[PDB]
């Protein structure tokens, strides 16, 4: 196996004080795909000068990210004391197809030093530490987040100047505050800037050595080091796993001042990663050397369709999350928004299913439920819909009545009633869009305003926020064409709005300042 | 009052195994580290192993690996030290103590005399 | 582990007099002192260079840092005839020095 | 076996990092993305390639 150096000889571990309330801050730093945030450059080829639509692993628009806060440890003001951390080691998430991280989001801003809320300092970029693997469980004292067999550890070291990527069996040490000993909370890594971040001589093993206080490294299959240029530049970094190994991606080597993420390394981990968590970290600084650190944000990746805009230099400088809203689905299909009108039919509202109705001679009350949209199973006949109490149509005693298109019309139940089936009803939608003012209004058609509200629980798209900006202050207005939000009654007559609604109605654009 | 009570001694031949024990009281066994040490007359003391009774976690002195096993039975508040394949160089007084890791050894058993 | 050297090898101190016993580490501060009376296991006297152990008389006062540690027994009783040892608990394997004989 | 690093040109068969085809290479300016080697067009055809000699060639098939 791989020689990763000796075990720590310390008889005990540093005590770790986990105080989550001090890390309980709100500072979302979301992905805005319109500037291609979080977009990982597609692999295997390149393009330039083009907009394409592509399905692949991407973060989604508006993902704020899980915020990970690293902090100064306890100190007497002369010397460091105990570590001070967030409860991150137990925060085990599904790996699935991977995830991405925003690093240094708050860099160069000034803010809290966390351990002492009234104290602020210039915020520095710190690289995230992770523990990943195929299986997790409990520790011998009942703590969570134990990884089994070989565990992948991503542990930045040297005060953020090297990445140590390794895969070893982590053998817990039994000493005081160690994972197999007395008074264990959570292992956490640390460095001590007073001795570890000396200019020209960083302790490149400071975080490795602290890690080693809690676990011995055994049967290592690998340990690789990557160097990191020290800067405060906003950085994209991320990870995925494929049949060929574990792919480490960053904007750091290819697009440092841009953000497109590119693969820079692959680790030989063929055991599907199912679980991961953030390694808590604390800096053993003193009060007079107490710094603030940027939180990092973790966003998940998933197979999403995006429009990706490639500049002449081949970098993605804009992207569209096609399913984000109704207008965005249209932009992907229609390439852009000023294309013709932007006045197009949009994806409809599904229905929103209710608990089922089941009957079959061969838990309550599922005999019937009237009604809205309920799943059902009746004598082997399945579907979803709303039942209505209605008069019988024949033939009697044959139970299930079907229409001209061979669909179920209704059913004779064992309670003696006949119900008409209307399946589920839905809300059709269309959007009136003005490419000049960059605004819109929407119709629900035939649904009518008695069933319309500014919010919806149906649903047709992930967000309705572009309309809410104005529509949140108006009720729906009912017109002969259909029910509309964002209409404003002005009682005007115009020849052509370039947004006619048909009939004798027209949606008039407002006037640019 | 904390007490550590060891078993009496024994005479064995080389190749023999011996099992030592140390029953303790006056403290919670499961909250303490119990260390085992080897000492010969005229010599300093050498630590063999410790066990945290509360987790069963252990640590050993490499000169005894493959020969020594430290274990506990918390239901009887007892620490044990098992040795196998003893040689004449293992004739010693074996001691149990309350302490281990970073904890100083405040309480000791009387010592168990094993002659090989 | 850490190797410890003690000095003096032995010392005679009369009743009512102070006994100074020193230890020097080969390297570097959780140094503990023990007293092993003839026929007894070692008892802890000092821990973490200067603190008193459990049930330990004020007569036993320690100090030290780095590689250099000491114990001052004052007054010495005839009943303090014992081996005095330094032990290092900072690192594992835990170790004891050769010992100083106080008479 | 030599010289097959490049041949400019007229209509040459090729195999570049697993990418195959036939065509003429032209010495031309780079279009991106840099460091991803193979640039493709609107019809997903190869436009050009970054070679290990530091040059970028345009492919006209
Ligand atoms: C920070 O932490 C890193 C962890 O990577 C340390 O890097 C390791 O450093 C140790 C030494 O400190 C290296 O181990 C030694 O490697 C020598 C040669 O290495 C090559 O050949 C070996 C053959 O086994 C390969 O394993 C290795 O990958 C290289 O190809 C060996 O000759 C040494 O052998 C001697 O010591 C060992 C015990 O350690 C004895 O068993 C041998 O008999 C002999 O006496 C030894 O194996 C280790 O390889 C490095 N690991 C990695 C992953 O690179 C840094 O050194 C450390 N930095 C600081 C400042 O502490
Ligand atoms: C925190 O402050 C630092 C320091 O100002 C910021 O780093 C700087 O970011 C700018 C913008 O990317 C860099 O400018 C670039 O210069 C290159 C030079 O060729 C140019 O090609 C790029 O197009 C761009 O103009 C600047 O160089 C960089 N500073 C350093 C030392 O590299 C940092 O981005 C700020 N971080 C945050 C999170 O706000
Ligand atoms: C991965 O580690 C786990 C635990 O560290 C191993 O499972 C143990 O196997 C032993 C075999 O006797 C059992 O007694 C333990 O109770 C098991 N523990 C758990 C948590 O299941 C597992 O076998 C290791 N797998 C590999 C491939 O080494
Ligand atoms: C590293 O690999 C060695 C074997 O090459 C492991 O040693 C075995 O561990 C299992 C665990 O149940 C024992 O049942 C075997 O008897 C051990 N074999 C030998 C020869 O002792 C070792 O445990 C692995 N390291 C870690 C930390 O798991
Ligand atoms: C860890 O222990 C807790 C104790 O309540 C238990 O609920 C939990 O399910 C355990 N987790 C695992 C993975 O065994
Ligand atoms: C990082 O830079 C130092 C500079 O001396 C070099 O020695 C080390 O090998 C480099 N490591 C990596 C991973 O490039
Ligand atoms: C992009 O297309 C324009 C169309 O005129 C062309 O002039 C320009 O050179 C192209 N750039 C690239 C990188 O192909
Ligand atoms: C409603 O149920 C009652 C049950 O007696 C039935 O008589 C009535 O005709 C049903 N409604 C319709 C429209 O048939
Ligand atoms: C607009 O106001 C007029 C006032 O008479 C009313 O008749 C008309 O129905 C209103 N239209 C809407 C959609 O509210
Ligand atoms: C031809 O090759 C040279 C090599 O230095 C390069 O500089 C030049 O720009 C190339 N021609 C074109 C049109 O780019």
């Amino acid at each position: 196996y791989v020689d990763v150096g000796p075990d720590s000889v310390k008889s005990a571990c540093i005590e770790v004080d986990i105080q989550q309330t001090f890390f309980d801050k709100t500072w979302p730093r979301p992905i805005d795909v319109s500037k291609a945030d979080g977009i990982i450059y597609p692999q295997g080829r390149t393009y330039s000068n083009i907009t394409i639509t592509y399905q692949g692993l991407f973060p989604y628009q508006g993902d704020h990210g899980d915020m990970y806060v690293y902090s100064a440890g306890h100190a007497t003001g002369t010397t460091p004391q105990k570590l001070f951390v967030a409860n991150y080691s137990q925060d085990v998430k599904q790996f699935a197809n991977g995830f991405v991280v925003r690093i240094g989001a708050a860099a160069n801003s000034t803010g809290t030093v966390i351990i002492s809320p009234s104290t602020s300092a210039t915020i520095r970029k710190i690289y995230p530490a992770f523990m990943l693997g195929s299986s997790v469980g409990n520790f011998s004292d009942g703590k969570m987040g134990r990884f089994f067999n070989h565990t992948l550890v991503l542990l930045p070291d040297g005060c953020g100047t090297l990445l140590r990527a390794f895969y070893c069996i982590l053998e817990p040490r039994s000493g005081n505050h160690c994972p197999a000993g007395n008074s264990y909370t959570s292992f956490a890594t640390y460095h001590t800037p007073a001795t570890d971040c000396s200019d020209g001589n960083y302790n490149r093993n400071a975080s490795l050595n602290s890690f080693k206080e809690y676990f011995n490294l055994r049967n290592c299959t690998f340990m690789y080091t990557y160097n990191i240029t020290e800067d405060e530049i906003l950085e994209w970094f991320g990870i995925t796993q494929t049949a060929q190994g574990v792919h480490l991606f960053s904007s750091r080597y290819v697009d440092l001042y841009g953000g497109n993420m590119f693969q820079f390394a692959t680790l030989p981990v063929y055991d599907t990663i199912k679980y991961y968590s953030i390694i808590p970290h604390s800096i053993r600084s003193i009060q007079s050397d107490r710094k603030a650190w940027a939180a990092f944000y973790v966003y998940k990746l998933q197979p999403l369709t995006f429009l990706l805009d490639f500049s002449v230099d081949g970098y993605i400088r804009r992207a569209i999350d096609c399913g984000f809203n109704d207008l965005s689905q249209l932009h992907c299909s229609y390439e852009s928004f000023d294309v013709e009108s932007g006045v197009y039919s949009v994806s409809s509202f599904e229905a929103k299913p209710s608990g089922s109705v089941v009957e079959q001679a061969e838990d309550t009350k599922i005999a019937s439920q009237l009604g809205n949209c309920v799943e059902y199973s009746l004598y082997g006949v399945s579907g979803r819909g709303v039942f209505q109490n209605c008069t019988a149509v024949g033939v009697r005693q044959q139970r299930f009545v079907y229409d001209a298109y061979q669909n179920l019309v209704g059913y004779y139940s064992d309670d003696g009633n006949y119900y008409c089936l209307r399946a589920c009803v839905s809300v059709p939608v269309s959007v009136i869009y003005d490419k000049e003012t960059k605004t819109h209004a929407t119709l629900f058609g035939s649904v009518a305003c008695e069933h319309i509200s500014s919010t919806m629980s149906q649903y047709s798209r992930s967000t309705r926020s572009m309309l809410k900006r104005r529509d949140s202050t108006y009720g729906p207005l009912q017109t002969p064409v259909g029910c509309v939000l964002g209409l404003v009654n002005s009682s005007l007559f115009v020849e052509d709005c370039k947004l006619p609604l048909g009939q004798s109605l027209c949606a008039l654009p407002d006037t640019p300042s | 009052q904390v007490q550590l009570q060891q078993s009496g001694g024994e005479l064995v031949k080389p190749g023999a195994s011996v099992k030592l024990s140390c029953k303790t009281s006056g403290f919670t066994f499961s909250s303490s580290y119990i260390s085992w040490l080897k000492q010969k007359p005229g010599q300093s003391l050498e630590w063999i192993a410790w066990i945290y009774a509360g987790t069963g976690g252990t640590e050993y002195n490499q000169k005894f690996t493959g020969k020594a096993q430290v274990t506990v039975d918390t239901s009887s508040s007892t620490a044990y030290m098992q040795f196998s394949s003893l040689t004449t160089e293992d004739s010693a007084i074996y001691y149990c103590a309350r302490g281990g890791s970073s904890f100083a050894m405040d309480y000791w058993g009387q010592g168990t005399s094993v002659t090989v | 582990q850490l190797v410890l050297t003690q000095s003096p090898a032995s010392l005679a101190v009369s009743l009512g007099q102070r006994a100074t016993i020193s230890c020097r580490a080969s390297e570097s501060s959780f140094m503990n002192w023990f007293q092993q009376k003839p026929g007894q296991p070692p008892k802890l006297l000092i821990h973490t260079a200067s603190n008193q152990g459990s049930g330990v008389p004020a007569r036993f006062s320690g100090s030290g840092s780095g590689t250099d540690f000491s114990l001052n027994i004052h007054p010495v009783e005839d009943d303090d005839t014992a081996m005095y040892f330094c032990q290092q608990s900072e690192e594992v394997p835990l170790t004891f020095g050769a010992g100083t004989k106080l008479e």
